[PDB]
RNA sequence: UUCAUCUAGACAGCCGGACGGUGGCCAUGGAAGUCGGAAUCCGCUAAGGAGUGUGUAACAACUCACCGGCCGAAUGAACUA
RNA sequence: GCAGUCAAGCGUUAUAGCGACAUUGCUUUUUGAUUCGAUGUCGGCUCUUCCUAUCAUACCGAAGCAGAAUUCGGUAAGCGUUGGAUACCCACUAAUAGGGAACGGCUGGGUUUAGACCGUCGUGAGACAGGUUAGUUUUACCCUACUGAU
């Protein structure tokens, strides 16, 4: 492998504007039985996919108490 | 019986009346039996014994080491206390790898006639929307088994590895043909989604795709191993 | 770069068609209004008949007649009951999507607001260098914008003029990190709470440090807290609070320059201490536990809030911008006797506490299982909601200057914003795609300012909810923010060893 | 009810259990296999060590599951005894990593038998091996508390 | 081979001392060196830890760290082959 | 496995470079919830012996081992280690242990040549990603070994 300075650059970045686009629409997509996925666009789906929850997670028991405790 | 019925039992009626001289006589004889064991023990069981002798000993060099020092005597803030965690690549060369190596021939017909198919040997990227082609045309097999979709990526900042979805194969070093084939081999280069690492440019956009290069043999080791390249 | 998708033929076409105009009709009959207080819940008028083309701003003077306060107008804001605010006239706001019929109705909730307005901020003023460690710790001057105050790793503060963006006084007499900075709510002495146990005390007019170091922590400390001055008599400075990692409360008597009292309640690391304006003081500790402790009364625990299953991180009293900012203002008035300024204090700390019939003092605290609880500790001991949603540790949390809202910033990247009456949650900030370590509001409480283990600012709008504008500009992790007084600038540090100014 | 909960066999700790589990494998199983045999048996050797190995320690998993009493479906009067005794929210956690490292075990004897139906040669088939042992092992070191807890 | 101890007493043993503030502070139903969390000081010494383990429900008792009496000439530790 | 941390040693007058034991991250998160390409040789029956890396039986050691029962370990191969159903189950059982002498005599699937059909490819003769059905190889009286007999 070469050296080369296109090794150690970014590859896909997104901006916040289309990350706040893409957030809001997916939510407004309305399936269609009748519309089949022919290609699936590629993004960032970890940061695109923050939904509300009404509850949290209970907390870890084991940072203040140990078993051996 | 009940709750702590022995230790009751010891308390009113005491031990055996030889049971002090018992186990002195028998730590005395301690020593002569871990010589004797070191010296009479063989094969597997004399290994065990070497190696864990030899964890004891230090261990006991630490706790003396501890002990003398005790007798002797990153600028985080208030909320992160308390609290715990050129261009070269760094393999700028690797292991030549033949396409004897690489591909098993696979033979087809009643009686083994033909040879025609080939079956890569090692792990591989297929992509996003495969489908495999049809068995009457399908020369190169990349079995289902072997295909691989995400790395354990280390990042040199911070010393963290985290599990990353994979996105392209860029350059594997062997042959632009193993490129094209998404062979994932020690050295190869690769695209890693970094979306949870939190990376921003300079100009404000987030990075989200970078890439990395393979440091093991996952045809080996079952996983695939990258670092970032930064 | 990933892009959006571009439109389509059709879409070209339709964007191609002639637009239509938002008019307003001008034969739009008369609508029925219900005047209605949001604290307090006051029908105002009965249900009068408003022209349905009533603009905001002659609703508002309609209001303030009724009301009897032509002479003297406040601006106020109007929403309606789903929560929609009014924004340019009744009409639009909510017949023009015909969510209610002309014939019907409306229950209009207005909502006092602040007379002054303030900027976002938009662009890095400056980079000022100075520092040869990690900035940890950084505060405005309470009476000026001028004035900005930072403490870092190299084991020394730091006053910086803000005008020209140049070091003013360097301040070097701690011996390892300075861990918290705060200044005093009259704006004279500044107090310094270090790694190695000291709280030292600064003039910062000359940048000099006042006598010898406060002694007796033997754990670094993690907070300092000032008395409030509407509390302090006249004639007398304030006391100083500081809490450490040995678990105790210590209290300064800057006069006299001794430790009047040393509360000792809780068991492991207090996380923080807050000053109330009834004469109490909040302590939060690692021990799962928040202390309410009485001035008044030689320094006892007068009670123990038990509701969290882990660390307490953070708390906020509803009171706490004007605890802070003492008699000062948006303006920065300096007033000519100690007992105007008292009488100031007294009164700006009023408005917000006693309204709604009676005085009242929320308290907000963040913890390590996730959640937050709201309290108000004058009258019950058992908390009065429980706000949950957070998928990380509520690291942060803030109050807003009125006391309306509440913004509680998470590990989770996010930033939740909830209602600071009752606790119920309203909305979610994203955009941060790191730990969101600590917020700042302004002072008119509709914009604010979060930042990141991302390396970046954020400026949010609260009305509409949403990103304001993202900064970045900052080479490394920032740990440490805040917004002026009068709104005019924003400071942040962090890894960078680099103070940045930030400005409209 | 059961009222009564002595037959609940001996938890082995992480280190005791690697020891037990790993020389069952090397005594049970034969160890003889050259690389001058076919291919076909190479793979089966390899094959049936990690298939043995798994099996071990699923089989101590599900002895240490299946003795210990449900908190939650005893008895009120057990539940609240037992709470106090032994800390329900530890007992349950405690119990629940023991079902996680079953999980666990099983789907890496069932990723590396499927890896090595491809293996070309003894260096590559006992390299797979060992590092589906290893990873078995590492989950167990993971243990260490829960089980000296149990 | 290199370090150390030594007839103003080597190693091994037996005997005696091993104290006073003091049951030091917090904590516990209880907790006095010896379930724990932080300090770990001062005095008198020949020497004696806010204690190395056994032990008690807690104390007690024993122990050993250290010091002395008897004994009387070499001894110990780590390395290399 | 990769990336790191420690540091007994190795090294040296230039705190370079190696580096055992320990250790962290990913794999893999908390309340015991809830089948994915072996491309080329496999199996029966009868019968013998060998290994021990021991499942049972004998004797021991350790464990909160009360008893009963079990677990882990030592010596040990004298002695056993099944009946079925289609590698998994059901059962019986003291137990239903692993392996070698092949895989460096009858017999069923398989190399299965000539007949035939279906599928895929091929302009075609034909070939195969394939699937199904039918298909003669027949010593012993030689030497030796072994069992018995002069
Ligand atoms: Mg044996
Ligand atoms: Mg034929």
């Amino acid at each position: 492998v070469q050296p080369d300075r296109r090794w150690f650059g970014n590859t896909r970045v997104i901006s916040q504007d289309a990350l706040q686009h893409f957030r809001s629409a997916l939510g407004e997509t309305q399936k269609d039985t009748y519309q089949v996925l022919l290609r699936r666009n590629k993004l960032p789906m970890s940061l695109l996919e923050e939904k509300d929850a009404d509850e949290s997670p209970k907390a870890r028991i084991l940072d203040t108490e140990s078993y051996a405790d | 019986p009940q709750n702590d019925y022995i230790e009751r039992h010891i308390k009113q009626h005491g031990k055996r009346l030889d049971h002090e001289e018992r186990k002195r006589k028998r730590e005395a004889r301690e020593s002569h039996k871990i010589s004797e064991r070191a010296q009479k023990l063989t094969g597997w069981k004399g290994k065990q014994f070497a190696k864990k002798r030899y964890a004891e000993k230090v261990s006991m060099r630490k706790k003396i080491k501890a002990h003398e020092q005790s007798k002797v005597k990153d600028a985080l803030p208030t909320y992160l206390l308390d609290r715990e965690q050129k261009f070269s690549v760094p393999l700028p060369k690797v292991r030549g790898i033949s396409e004897e190596e690489m591909f098993k021939v696979i033979k087809t017909g009643k009686s083994r006639s033909k040879s025609w198919k080939r079956m890569i040997t090692k792990h591989t990227f297929v992509g996003e929307g495969f489908t495999r082609r049809p068995v009457k045309m399908e020369r190169i097999i990349r079995p289902s088994a072997l295909r691989q979709k995400k790395a354990n990526v280390t990042h040199p900042e911070l010393g963290v590895t985290v599990f990353l979805p994979i996105l392209a194969v860029k350059k594997n070093p062997q042959s632009p043909m193993y490129t094209q084939l998404g062979v994932l081999t020690k050295g190869t280069i690769i695209e890693v989604n970094v979306s949870e690492l939190g990376m921003v440019t300079a100009g404000g956009k987030v990075v989200w795709g970078k890439y990395a290069q393979v440091t093991n043999e996952p045809d080996r080791d079952g996983c695939v191993n990258a670092v970032l390249l930064v | 770069s990933t892009l959006i998708p571009p439109p389509s033929k059709k879409q070209k076409k339709e964007a191609q068609l002639p637009r239509e105009v938002a008019i307003i009709p001008k034969d739009l009959p008369n609508v029925s209004i219900k005047f209605q207080a949001l604290d307090t819940g006051d029908n105002v008028g009965g249900a009068l008949r408003v022209p349905g083309a009533i603009s905001e701003k002659q609703l508002e003077e309609l209001l303030n007649q009724l009301n009897g306060t032509s002479d003297d107008p406040v601006p106020y804001t109007f929403s309606c009951t789903k929560t929609i605010d009014i924004t340019d006239n009744l009409y639009s706001s909510l017949i023009k999507p015909g969510y209610n019929s002309t014939e019907d109705q409306i229950t209009l909730l207005y909502t006092p607001r602040a007379v002054f307005k303030v900027k976002p901020v938009t662009r890095s003023s400056s980079a000022i260098a100075g520092h040869g460690s990690t900035i940890l710790c950084s505060a405005f001057a309470p009476h000026t914008s001028s004035r900005m105050v930072t403490g870092a790793g190299d084991n020394t503060a730091r006053i910086w003029d803000c005008d020209t963006q140049t070091p003013m006084h360097t301040l070097k007499g701690h011996y390892n990190w300075v861990l918290c900075v705060s200044w005093s709510p009259d704006g004279e002495v500044i107090a310094t709470g270090s790694m190695d146990n000291t709280i030292r005390l600064w003039d910062p007019k000359s940048g000099q440090c006042l006598g010898d170091a406060l002694r007796g922590h033997s754990k670094w400390i993690t907070s300092l807290s000032w008395e409030p001055i509407h509390l302090v008599k006249p004639g007398s400075k304030p006391r100083l609070a500081s809490s450490s990692k040995d678990g105790t409360i210590k209290i300064w008597d800057t006069v006299s320059r001794v430790c009047q009292y040393t509360m000792s309640g809780h068991t492991n690391s207090v996380s923080c201490v807050k000053w109330g304006g009834q004469g109490l003081l909040y302590s939060g500790s690692h021990d799962r536990t928040v202390r309410v402790w009485d001035i008044n009364s030689q320094g006892r625990c007068i009670n123990i809030l038990k509701s969290h299953a882990h660390w307490v991180n953070h708390l906020s009293l509803s009171t706490d911008y004007a605890l802070r900012i003492g008699a000062f203002d948006h303006t920065g008035k300096k007033p000519s006797t100690p007992e105007e300024a008292q009488k100031k204090a007294l009164e700006n700390y009023e408005k917000i506490c006693k309204k709604n019939g009676n005085s009242e003092e929320m308290m907000v605290t963040a913890s390590d299982d996730y959640t937050m609880f709201l309290w108000n500790p004058l009258k019950s001991t058992k908390p009065i909601a429980r706000m949950t949603g957070h998928q990380k540790l509520v690291n942060h949390v803030a109050f807003s200057p009125d006391g309306r809202y509440i913004v509680s910033a998470s590990f989770d990247n996010s930033i939740k914003l909830w209602d600071g009456r009752d606790g119920k949650f309203i909305s979610t900030f994203r955009g941060h795609v790191a730990s969101v370590y600590q917020v700042a509001w302004s002072s008119d409480c509709r914009l604010l300012v979060s930042c990141s283990k991302d390396t970046t600012l954020k400026v949010w709008d609260v009305r509409t909810r949403k990103l304001s504008v993202d900064l970045p500009g900052h080479k490394d992790e920032v740990y440490t923010v805040d917004w002026s007084v009068d709104g005019k600038r924003v400071c942040s540090g962090g890894k960078d060893k680099m103070v940045r100014l930030w400005t409209h | 009810m059961q009222l009564s909960w002595k037959d609940i066999p001996t938890v082995a700790p992480a280190n005791d259990l690697l020891d037990i589990v790993l020389n069952r494998t090397q005594r049970k199983t034969p160890t003889v296999i050259r690389p001058g045999f076919k291919i076909t048996r190479i793979r089966a050797f390899y094959m049936r060590k990690v298939k043995y190995t798994g099996e071990g320690f699923v089989e101590k998993f599900e002895d240490i599951l299946k003795g210990f009493p449900n908190i939650n479906d005893v008895h009120p009067f057990h539940r609240d005894l037992m709470d106090t005794l032994y800390e329900k929210n530890h007992y349950k956690i405690s119990l629940a990593a023991i079902s996680r490292a079953k999980s666990l075990v099983e789907q890496v004897a069932r990723d590396y038998v499927r890896l090595l139906k491809f293996g070309q040669s003894l260096f590559q088939c006992k390299q797979l091996k060992r590092a589906a042992l290893g990873r078995m092992a590492t989950i167990v070191k993971k243990l260490r508390d829960p089980l000296a807890y149990l």
